[PDB]
């Protein structure tokens, strides 16, 4: 038997509750583009890919 | 009875609040921001009350 | 009771217990996550999508936050391939009233799946 939403006030049945799945720390991923958010030059060095446009 | 009277319902209070503290912990311990478990373990009825207690 | 019924018996009878607490409001979005996973696990991913939108519209921010990221998750994995559009506009839906820490987040996802699936410009 499996539960999953109560918490049960026996540890006993504690023990039969299904591990409920984590989340994940989105914020962590969002750290890549907030290291991107440093205020700088972007053309840190004369790269015609971002001195000429793309297609 | 040179304490207050009033201490010792301080004290469950302060015991009420620190395991609230304990709640806090139990979550960091688990890997999860308290305040976002609570907001996940919050039915909304209990806010529709508090606006219209402000109302 | 909800534990009960998934634990003993059948999935419609479940389904119900759930339905009663909907209609009654005294669900928790860990509950919904939970009832959510277990509309997965009987393969009725449409209904878990119900299931998260009505949990939406029951609550209020900040709450809806983790609702929306739960929800788009799911979505975006096995549909998001399928049948993109609706996200588009499942996001626009989400980032009404939100509060900045929390919109910070959405715009960010919604500008990647932008690149991933649509066009740069948007």
């Amino acid at each position: 038997l499996r539960l999953r939403n109560y918490v049960p006030e026996d540890e006993d049945l504690k023990k039969r509750r299904v591990p409920q799945a984590k989340p994940v720390a989105v914020e962590e991923k969002v750290k890549e583009q907030l290291e991107a958010a440093k205020p700088e030059p972007v053309i840190e060095e004369v790269d015609l890919a971002n001195l000429a446009p793309r297609k | 009875l040179k304490l207050p009277a009033n201490w010792e319902a301080k004290k469950a209070r302060l015991e009420w609040e620190l395991k609230e503290e304990e709640k806090k912990k139990e979550c960091a311990a688990r890997g999860e921001d308290y305040e976002k478990v609570k907001l996940l373990e919050i039915s909304a009825e209990d806010a529709e009350r508090w606006e219209r207690k402000k109302k | 009771l909800a534990d009960l019924e998934e634990s003993l018996g059948t999935f419609q009878s479940t389904k119900a217990v759930y339905d009663r607490i909907l209609d009654l409001r005294i669900a928790t979005p860990q509950i919904v996550i939970n009832y959510a996973m277990f509309l997965e696990e009987h393969k009725y991913f449409e209904e878990s999508f119900k299931a998260y939108e009505r949990g939406i519209s029951l609550f209020k921010w900040p709450n809806v936050s983790d609702i929306w990221s739960t929800y788009l998750t799911k979505f975006i994995a096995r549909y998001g391939g399928r049948k993109l559009e609706r996200a588009r506009d499942l996001f626009e839906q989400a980032l009404d009233g939100c509060p900045p820490k929390y919109a910070k987040t959405l715009y960010l996802l919604y500008a990647q799946l932008e690149e991933e699936w649509g066009l740069a410009r948007h």
